[PDB]
């Protein structure tokens, strides 16, 4: 109900005033704020419904348009209209996000989704919804080979959203095949990669950023030189829009992630010459200090270079590369410091991930080498780097323990969010030094809630949900309680701040309940962390660069839901205790973990044995040796079946080997009476009435009926003197009756 | 110790007194007809018919040397500049050439923007702008808003400037953001000129400068 979007949204307003006109203004402001929430619920809804609905092929898909209509407890509905109430671009950006979620809702294994099906589902009028739907299908891995017939039909209009959706989705479906017929499409789209001297063709900058990321992700694990060098030049070089030179931070960030992904896992070298040359070239970019700002190497390329040196040595444990990336707080706080401070959080997050063994789970790792060291404890710009220090370390902390679950990390994040929550969005003394610092606080508290949601993924935690609910609701900010274009820009900054504050809480909401809680993220395969890391990129500040990439954690999501089914009946049986053998995420020996039946077990590679025990079905315990892992065992399916035990009269011939505890016997009788409430009606009673329960006694009575030949006489004697059997005394006592009884 | 420093980085109950901000943007008065100690601090050339341009060119100089007379460091040429658009007649060099006769003119959309983005973290303390109400009434900047931030991403509103009558250098030192430091600490500064006097279209910029703190042989 909190996350639903295809309905009027419940609102609560402070309105700490009595004037009617003032109250209406705040309600309109809250309506505009809630309109932002509706636009940005696309990220949340995508994770809530991952592979829920299945396609019928013949059936036609439907996409619910954005409602963005707010409802107050007073039931005086206020309806937001574009572009009078909110920025015009926001409304169809939310439509595009909703379209991606709808497109992603289709399962990966679904068949029948060919190039004709999308054309069949075309709304005959291109819009943001279809562009998102086009992105979702390609993102899921359905656009493996899209026909060239309607590629031009989609791309003929210069609309950005549809072109963005096609380029990202189509590249994602193929994902590293290095096909020429598709790579040339982006090559035409990208203006700088187009041959030099050609007359400029009008291509939107966001489209190029869409083209460059799709193309780099087209070249995944290619390690491909004639493209990688061109990408490196693209990051350094300068662009052209509207016939005038321009430098974009968004494109350079898109270029940096593009280069890093193409050469992912290419840094574990002890090709090295060109890799070392590219490594030192990137380090020159990130470490160069310029007293005078050069035009063609601005600070905008710093983030792309860091995210490039991110992915090259991912999981490489190269201490030296981390050191020249890691920044020491003690030395920098003494100095004036240089470059954008936002580079620091990327740099430290870069160093921490290189050492993919030393990500500390304790607060000491977070708080390592941090001290205010100044009398002026008031919030001042001098102490921003430690905040960006904090954000980078915790983000690496959260991604490291992704979906694995824990308690110490959760408690530490709970303490951190509790401390930083009250300061959030507090424009008390309107001072820019204070205002810039608290903007970083907003960025920091967005990182903490995301990371806290990351580590506790798919758990449906209470307090984590409790906090993210808080950051979800109440706009707060300058309005409520706690020259025309200028006021437009002044309102534009605040409305954009609320949009960035909402995307983080929405993303946290979706990850708490991923795939209805039965799907979990992957951090085993090398590229999964790459997609996890890229999608978790904090771009919450204006202009929210590269936002459409938020719907890309989908490659890292999978089963790891385990359930039990019966064999003879073939139906599912649940609510049986399951004991698990784990490594406690550390080198410790083991801890027994008891869980219910429909529960998300930890990663298969860390599990050594699993056993099922419950009153009734006989136990089944399997231990995983080095030869076979749990992943290989569950490769055919994540479901293991169990055989039913039998309460047969024939089992208890004369004596009961069963203990027959009084409590379970009373429970069984009560259970049977419940069905009886909702007698010789059972065939077992019939065979009991026949008096032929004892199989052996009956047979020997028939055999002894008459003789007593020596061979058979010794046979019965052998059965009488059996080392182990059941009704031995009954057998002994029959033969005595036969031998010396009345006749 | 770990907890106490986190409290210093994150003062939860210590900071927020009442949470009762007015949230309105403060407006700075630039008029030169009233004499006050605070105005004299920000207005340098002194309060005064319209002077002829040669007096304007004259007074343009003493305002320069008076600002340069005090112990101060000029880093106007230590950053990259990118206006909204040129007019192919005069780049921002004629605005930063410290010459009244030459000036820079933009030509494009009504909300003209002037970008001052720095390479390194430099702490600016005094902001110097020269205006000419009578020499450039057609293109006089009537409405000025200065931003602040550490990057083009995080540019934020800093101060309000309404222009009624200023023929002279305007000194803009920053005290609101940091009362302890009495200076501004940002790497990204941008200026907007959304409207001119008497409903003008374009805007000049006669002078601009940036101030930061810190016999011979031939």
């Amino acid at each position: 109900s909190l996350l639903a979007y295809y309905r009027p949204t419940k609102t609560q307003f402070f309105t700490t005033k009595t004037e009617y006109a003032q109250i209406l203004a705040q309600k309109k402001y809250f309506a505009k704020i809630m309109a932002l929430r509706t636009c940005t619920n696309g990220v949340g809804w995508g994770a809530v419904a991952y592979a829920t609905e299945k396609p019928i092929s013949t059936q036609k898909w439907v996409i619910q348009p954005l409602n963005l209509i707010s409802v107050f407890p007073d039931d005086t509905k206020i309806t937001v209209k574009a572009p009078e109430d909110i920025a015009h671009d926001i409304v169809e950006w939310g439509q595009f996000h909703a379209g991606v979620s709808s497109g992603l809702r289709i399962s990966k294994k679904a068949t029948g989704i060919t190039g004709s099906w999308i054309a069949f589902n075309k709304p005959k009028e291109l819009d943001a919804y279809h562009g998102g739907f086009l992105l979702g299908l390609g993102l899921n891995g359905h656009l493996k080979n899209l026909e060239e017939w309607h590629i031009y039909n989609y791309l003929s209009p210069r609309n950005t959203h549809i072109s963005i959706g096609l380029l990202l989705g189509m590249s994602s479906s193929m994902k590293g095949s290095m096909d020429s017929k598709l790579i040339k499409v982006i090559s035409v789209h990208l203006v700088a990669f187009l041959p030099s001297g050609s007359s400029d063709l009008n291509i939107d900058l966001k489209l190029q950023t869409a083209g460059i990321i799709g193309m780099g992700m087209l070249y995944l694990n290619s390690r491909h030189k004639r493209m990688s060098d061109s990408i490196f030049a693209q990051l350094v070089s300068l662009l052209n829009v509207n016939d005038e030179m321009v430098a974009d931070e968004e494109y350079r960030l898109a270029a940096g992630i593009s280069l890093g992904l193409i050469n992912l896992g290419a840094g574990q070298t002890k090709q090295n010459v060109m890799y070392e040359d590219l490594t030192t070239k990137l380090l020159e970019i990130v470490t160069s200090t310029y007293d005078v700002e050069n035009d063609w190497i601005p600070e905008n390329s710093q983030i792309g270079a860091v995210i490039a040196i991110m992915f090259l040595f991912l999981k490489s444990n190269n201490f030296g590369i981390s050191n020249m990336l890691k920044v020491d707080l003690k030395e920098i706080l003494k100095a004036n410091i240089n470059t954008r401070p936002e580079l620091l959080m990327y740099r430290e997050w870069a160093s921490n991930m290189i050492l993919w063994e030393f990500i500390g789970d304790d607060l000491s790792f977070i708080m390592k080498d941090v001290d205010i060291g100044v009398k002026f404890s008031e919030l001042n710009t001098d102490l921003l780097p430690i905040y960006y220090t904090m954000a980078g370390r915790i983000l690496a902390m959260g991604i490291r323990f992704a979906s694995t679950g824990n308690l110490k990390i959760r408690n530490i994040l709970l303490s951190l969010v509790d401390k930083f929550l009250p300061l959030y969005q507090y424009p008390g003394k309107q001072n820019l030094d204070f205002r810039l610092t608290i903007s970083v606080i907003n960025v920091l508290t967005n990182v903490i809630v995301v990371s806290l949601s990351m580590v506790m993924c798919a758990s449906g935690d209470l307090e984590v949900l409790r906090r993210v609910k808080y950051l979800h609701e109440v706009a707060s900010g300058p309005y409520s309680d706690l020259s025309d274009p200028t006021a437009y820009l002044e309102d534009k900054k605040d409305i954009d701040d609320h949009y960035g504050k909402f995307i983080s809480t929405n993303l946290a909401l979706g990850f708490l309940f991923l795939g209805s809680g039965q799907y979990a993220l992957n951090t085993s395969t090398l590229e999964s962390i790459a997609f996890l890391s890229m999608s978790v990129l904090p771009t919450y500040t204006t202009p929210h660069p590269l936002q459409e990439l938020k719907h890309f954690w989908s490659m890292a999501v999978e089963p790891r839901c385990l359930v039990i089914k019966d064999i003879s009946t073939g139906d599912a049986v649940n609510n049986v205790p399951i004991e698990l053998v784990v490594e406690e995420d550390v080198e410790k020996e083991e801890v027994i973990r008891e869980i219910s039946t429909p529960c998300l077990l930890p990663d298969f590679s860390k599990i050594k044995s699993i056993r099922v025990k419950m009153h009734g079905y006989f136990p089944l315990e399997v231990n995983f040796t080095k030869d076979y892992s749990a992943s290989d065992f569950f490769s055919g399916g994540t479901i293991i079946y169990i055989q039913r035990k039998s309460e047969s009269v024939f089992e208890n011939k004369a004596s009961f080997r069963n203990v027959e505890d009084i409590h379970v016997a009373l429970k069984r009788k009560a259970a049977e009476s419940k069905n009886y409430s909702r007698g010789n009606t059972t065939s077992s009673q019939l065979v009991e009435s026949l008096g032929i329960q004892d199989l052996t006694m009956v047979e020997l009575d028939t055999l002894l009926s008459a003789a007593l030949t020596d061979s058979e006489s010794y046979n019965l004697g052998l059965l009488c003197s059996d080392k182990n059997s059941g009704d031995i005394l009954d057998c002994q006592l029959e033969l005595w009756y036969k031998s010396f009884g009345p006749h | 110790g770990i907890n106490k420093v986190l409290d210093h980085l994150a003062p939860s109950e210590l900071i927020k007194p009442v949470k009762s901000c007015h949230n309105k943007p403060s407006v700075l008065v630039l008029d030169d007809r009233i004499v006050d100690a605070a105005t004299k601090d920000l207005y340098v050339n002194g309060f005064q018919q319209n002077p002829t341009p040669e007096n304007l060119q004259h007074m343009f100089h003493q305002g320069i040397e008076i600002l340069d007379s005090a112990r101060m460091i000029n880093v106007t040429h230590l950053a990259l500049w990118k206006p909204s658009s040129f007019k192919l007649g005069n780049p921002v060099d004629f605005a930063l050439d410290d010459n009244y006769d030459t000036f820079w003119q933009s030509d494009g959309g009504q909300p003209h923007q002037l970008d001052i983005m720095f390479s390194k973290r430099m702490d600016i303390c005094v902001m110097a702008i020269f205006f000419s109400m009578i020499a450039d009434e057609s293109y006089a900047p009537s409405l000025v808003k200065v931003y602040a931030g550490h990057s083009p991403s995080d540019a934020r509103f800093y101060k309000m400037l309404e222009v009624r009558n200023v023929n002279g250098w305007v000194a803009l030192r920053f005290l609101d953001n940091r009362e302890d430091d009495q200076l501004l600490k940002c790497q990204f500064i941008r200026l907007l000129f959304p409207v001119n006097h008497e409903n003008g279209k374009d805007t000049h910029l006669r002078g601009i400068r940036l101030y930061v703190p810190s016999a011979i042989l031939r």
